[PDB]
């Protein structure tokens, strides 16, 4: 099973240490969607 | 182009708790996901030894 688990070993390492080394990036992220939603309501494409 | 648009503090604090909420639920749900990468990792660990 080991090398039947080799995409499955890889997603379980490197998703957990992608969000995580950009945990920080993440929370960036958050806050980029958050500002988008509560400000940019009433906007026009070119704008949005 | 001549449409008229406003602010207020209320939304600044409406924007923090929309970040404050949305942050605990996904840091939670997210981060039990990556809980669950580890539990990969202890599938992995498991196997090896």
């Amino acid at each position: 099973l080991i090398t039947s688990l080799s995409g499955e070993k890889d997603r379980w390492g490197k998703g957990a240490q992608d969000i995580s080394d950009q945990k920080r990036k993440l929370v960036g992220n958050v806050s980029l969607s958050t500002a988008f939603i509560s400000y940019c309501g009433p906007f026009n494409a070119e704008y949005r | 182009m001549r449409r008229q648009v406003y602010v207020t503090p209320k939304s600044f604090l409406s924007y923090l708790n929309s970040y404050k909420t949305l942050y605990i639920e996904k840091y939670d749900e997210l981060d039990q996901q990556e809980e669950s990468f580890k539990i990969g990792l202890n599938k992995i660990q498991e196997a090896t030894i």
